[PDB]
């Protein structure tokens, strides 16, 4: 998650 | 040492320009007011032992260790306090190089200015510096444990208020392109640009990224179905939830090898890569089923080849990187046991969320994986060939990326752009498994494994085995296609006595053009024709409301000196900066005590004008005209006197000036004169009787003309702008009720008092005036107000504002009475014998003024609040  | 006030500045300010992030503290030197370092026993040694890094401070000597010599010769403690604050927040990794210290008007208080990179960290360093210096003067040294605690707190503050690498890179690119950026307070969203030209990003997703595309990308099976329906070569797979379905699924996929993965996963929990028989498939299925949050498991054919990550921005392939898993090569006749820690001793490798190259974590799972390798710890690689430690091919494990942007086949680029468009993502990270990215995905058996929304491009800006790619540049190109920033025209109006009227006139004139104007004045903040917020609204906290509104096309901001002093300007630059006048009326507030200081403070607006902008200055005011230099961009002069030598010289070489020549508001474009109005058809001038309103009209007309507004629009706006209660709350609001007239105004200083008198004295009727002033002003100002009211009026009613700002009740009233008494005693004969009386209530004052108004008289009201007078005169018809 968050910047995959 | 006692800290009295701690203010932070976020834009251009009094202390510096281009140094937006500053913190200023009012430091009280109760006992060390004149106590030099050379006179303090053991101060220098303790200070230089607590922080040896101060030797790097190139102070006013300008040489290495110059600040140490300054301490040697004896220096005031404020200087060393600012230096220790700079060094304290510098040791935490935060480079800052600005500091100032000045003596205030009061005897014991200093003003110390510290540059900061983080607001919280800067304030913490400022608070800690005085404690450190007090401890040093009291005990001769500072404990090392407290120092380490303070630096750890500073590092924690820096880490807490820090953007991630993706957002940081995007913000750096936006700053490099001159695009304004602000941090929204909701969801770590960054807003680029102003008004209708604004854009938003969170980390990588923009405000134009679709919900449908992101949700589809998050769905693995839906994405596979959509891509297969479009002819994209996705892997052949099937879903399974029960043990019995496994054999049928394996028959469907086409044999062996296969892949078992969960539907929903993070960091690849419970995903096997290559299994070739029954039992391992069974345990992999069990592991994936217990790893998935919904018990369901994907089974698909295994495709051989390297794992590539392709970044597509705005439908174009920006960067291609091949993800090589963690590996070591024994080309130096050395085995795994040495290289595992040989690579770990390389400075490139690092942990956290900043360094992509992570140390090779030799986990028990990694031990099992290298067990499946077929070799051991000390088994030397053959011929010096790659031997891997894992198979996930991820940077978190300790793998490497290889740039392949220049080697991707054009057919692959077309296919990946189509994939990104089909899913519906402006920025997408596509994972491709193929034997060779330089060949079409049809020749080799390449497949599209997954599509990622909000991808991390950290691996593309530092491949470590190829050329870095400017992903942030591509994102900014997508957000702002051409050579366009997100700026809207900003018109900042500053001055002492005419900010509100000029702001409203500018807003009206621009409203004549088909544009939505968002403007903030003293009365309130307006967007278009509707009020957006009430209150004072003359600082950056109200300018942010206008600049962040998605419908505002032009921003006109009244920039009072209070906002500039408190937190500086709310914007980096303005298209037009207007300085109307600088009169020394409300001195003593803050550190401003001289009219030169006030002029320097008001010059922030003029100096903030962009090189392509304009600075509208009053040529008739020597201090305002003195700001002609040190201003980037063109200068435009307005003067009520058409024979101003400076204005004429400026027009001879260039132009762009405005004058009031022969009953005309005219624009000088060099040798050409462009007349707007007769100045008697302008309602606010009241047939040209008020000269200050004519000056305001001149400034507004020049400001709009400098931006290319047509002469007809300026003419219509000037003709249709009214000075009554419908538009102006209390700015030259004249009310007629037959017997007499009432003139409610906003005059509170000697300059506006003189301007008001210059129009009131022409009235042929009786002059009744209710005057007053804010309680935070100097006594001489009250005396001047009293004497001016005596000069201009015939009946005097002195009232003191209910909100006295800390002044004792009444004092201002009796001092205005002293001023009027002095003016009365200064007259020999009965030239002007105006009667005076003082009552301290607003309602009583206005009631008395309206009660005894004779036929054809004029009653002038200067209340604390305009709404009070408006309601009182509305009730009495
Ligand atoms: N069918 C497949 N054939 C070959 N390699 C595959 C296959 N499926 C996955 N892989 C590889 O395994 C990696 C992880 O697959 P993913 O579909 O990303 O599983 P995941 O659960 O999404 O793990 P993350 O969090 O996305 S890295 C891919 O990047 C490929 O290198
Ligand atoms: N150019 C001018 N020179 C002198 N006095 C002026 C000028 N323009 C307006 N005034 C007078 O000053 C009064 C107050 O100024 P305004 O323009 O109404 O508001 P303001 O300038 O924003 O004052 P502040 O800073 O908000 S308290 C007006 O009611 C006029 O009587
Ligand atoms: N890679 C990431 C995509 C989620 C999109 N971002 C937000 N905030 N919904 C993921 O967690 O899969
Ligand atoms: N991946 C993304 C995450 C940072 C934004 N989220 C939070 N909580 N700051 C990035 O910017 O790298
Ligand atoms: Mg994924
Ligand atoms: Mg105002």
């Amino acid at each position: 998650d968050d910047d995959d | 040492m006692k800290i009295l006030k701690l203010q932070t500045l976020r834009g251009p300010n009094y202390w510096s320009i281009h140094r937006h992030k500053l913190v200023v503290m009012r430091l009280d030197l109760e006992d060390l007011y004149e106590k030099y370092t050379s006179d303090i026993p053991g101060f220098y040694k303790g200070l230089t032992e607590v922080l040896p890094s101060l030797v790097e401070h190139l102070c006013s000597p300008g040489v290495k260790g110059g600040f140490l010599t300054r301490v040697e010769k004896g220096t005031l403690i404020g200087h060393v306090i600012e230096h220790v604050a700079i060094e304290l927040q510098e040791l935490a990794g935060m480079p800052v190089g600005f500091g100032r210290t000045r003596e205030t008007s009061t005897t014991g208080v200093f003003q110390v200015v510290i540059e900061y990179e983080n607001e919280q960290a800067g304030r913490y360093a400022a608070r800690a510096a005085v404690r450190l210096c007090q401890s040093i003067v009291d005990t001769g040294t500072y404990p090392a444990t407290e120092l380490q605690q303070d630096l750890e707190d500073l590092k924690e503050l820096k880490n807490q208020a820090s953007l991630g690498p993706s957002t940081e890179a995007i913000v750096k690119e936006a700053e490099a392109r001159g695009i304004p950026w602000t941090q929204l307070g909701a969801r770590f969203m960054i807003q680029f640009g102003y008004g209708v030209n604004q854009k938003k990003i969170q980390a990588t997703l923009s405000n134009q990224t679709g919900i449908l595309g992101v949700e589809l990308a998050c769905d693995k099976e839906g994405t596979k179905r959509i891509l297969k329906d479009a002819g994209v070569p996705v892997p052949r797979g099937t879903v399974a939830r029960y043990f019995d379905e496994l054999q049928d699924a394996i028959e469907y996929v086409g044999g062996y090898p296969i892949v078992i993965k969960p539907l929903d996963g993070n960091h690849g929990r419970g995903i096997t890569i290559d299994v070739k028989n029954w039992q391992e498939a069974e345990e992999a299925y069990d592991l994936a089923r217990k790893a998935s949050k919904t018990k369901t498991v994907i089974v698909e054919r295994y495709y051989t080849g390297k794992d590539h990550r392709v970044l597509v921005v705005n439908g174009k392939v920006v960067a291609v990187a091949e993800r090589v898993p963690a590996h070591v090569v024994g080309n130096g006749k050395s085995t795994i046991a040495e290289l595992i820690e040989e690579t770990n001793r390389d400075p490139q490798r690092g942990d956290g969320h900043d360094n992509i190259l992570t140390r090779i974590t030799v986990d028990k799972s990694a031990l099992d994986i290298l067990g499946k390798q077929g070799y051991s710890i000390d088994s030397i690689p053959l011929k010096g060939k790659k031997c891997f430690l894992r198979a996930t091919a991820n940077l978190s494990t300790g793998g490497i990326a290889v740039d392949r942007t220049d080697e991707i086949h054009p057919e692959n680029v077309w296919l990946l752009s189509r994939v990104a468009k089909i899913i519906g993502l402006d920025i997408a990270g596509i994972d491709v498994v193929t034997e060779d990215i330089s060949q079409p995905l049809r020749e080799v058996e390449g497949v599209i494994v997954e599509v990622n929304a909000a991808p991390g491009f950290r691996m593309h800006v530092a491949p470590s085995r190829g050329l870095a790619r400017n992903v942030a540049g591509a994102v900014m190109d997508m957000l702002f296609p051409g050579s366009k920033n997100g700026r809207i025209p900003i018109l900042s109006v500053t001055g002492t006595n005419g900010k509100t009227t000029t702001t409203r006139l500018l807003a009206h004139i621009i409203k004549q053009t088909g544009k939505v104007v968002g403007y903030t004045t003293t009365d309130g903040t307006y967007i278009g024709e509707y009020l957006a917020e009430t209150g004072d609204n003359t600082g950056p906290q109200s300018a942010h409301l206008i600049l962040s509104d998605p419908t505002v096309e032009v921003a006109v901001l009244e920039t009072a000196r209070g906002g500039i002093l408190r937190s500086g300007l709310g914007f980096s630059s303005c298209e037009v900066g207007i300085v109307l006048n600088v009169t020394a009326d409300h001195l003593g507030i803050g550190d401003i005590d001289t009219i030169e200081q006030l002029a320097k403070l008001k010059s922030v607006v003029a100096e903030s004008v962009m090189p392509k902008g304009y600075a509208v200055l009053n040529a008739e005011d020597p201090l305002v005209a003195a700001m002609a230099d040190r201003v980037k961009g063109q200068v435009a002069y307005f003067s009520m006197d058409p024979n101003n030598e400076l204005l004429l010289r400026h027009t001879e070489a260039g132009g762009l000036a405005a004058i009031y020549e022969n009953g005309y508001i005219s624009i000088l474009k060099g040798d050409w004169t462009l007349r707007i109005e007769k100045a008697v058809n302008v309602p606010i001038t009241m047939a040209g009787k008020a000269p200050f309103m004519i000056a305001n009209a001149l400034a507004a007309c020049l400001a709009v003309f400098t931006q290319g507004v047509k002469i007809e629009h300026i003419r219509k706006g000037l003709s249709t702008f009214v000075a009554s209660v419908d538009q102006t709350p209390g700015r030259m609001n004249m009310f007629n009720m037959g017997s007499y007239h009432a003139l409610v105004d906003y005059a509170h200083n000697p300059a506006s008092y003189e301007a008001l008198g210059g129009f009131v004295r022409n009235w042929p009727g009786k002059r009744i005036g209710v005057v007053g002033g804010p309680g935070d002003r100097r006594d001489e100002d009250f005396v001047s107000l009293g004497e001016l009211a005596a000069d201009i009026f015939d009946e005097i009613i002195i009232k003191e504002d209910d909100d006295t700002r800390g002044r004792p009740r009444g004092n201002a009233a009796e001092l205005i009475c002293q001023g009027v008494k002095q003016f009365l005693n200064g007259i020999k004969n009965s030239e002007s014998k105006a009667t005076y009386e003082s009552i301290l209530d607003e309602t009583a004052a206005i009631n008395t003024a309206l009660d005894r108004a004779p036929i054809d008289g004029l009653v002038v009201i200067l209340p604390e609040s305009v709404n009070r007078a408006i309601s009182l005169i509305e009730g009495r018809h």
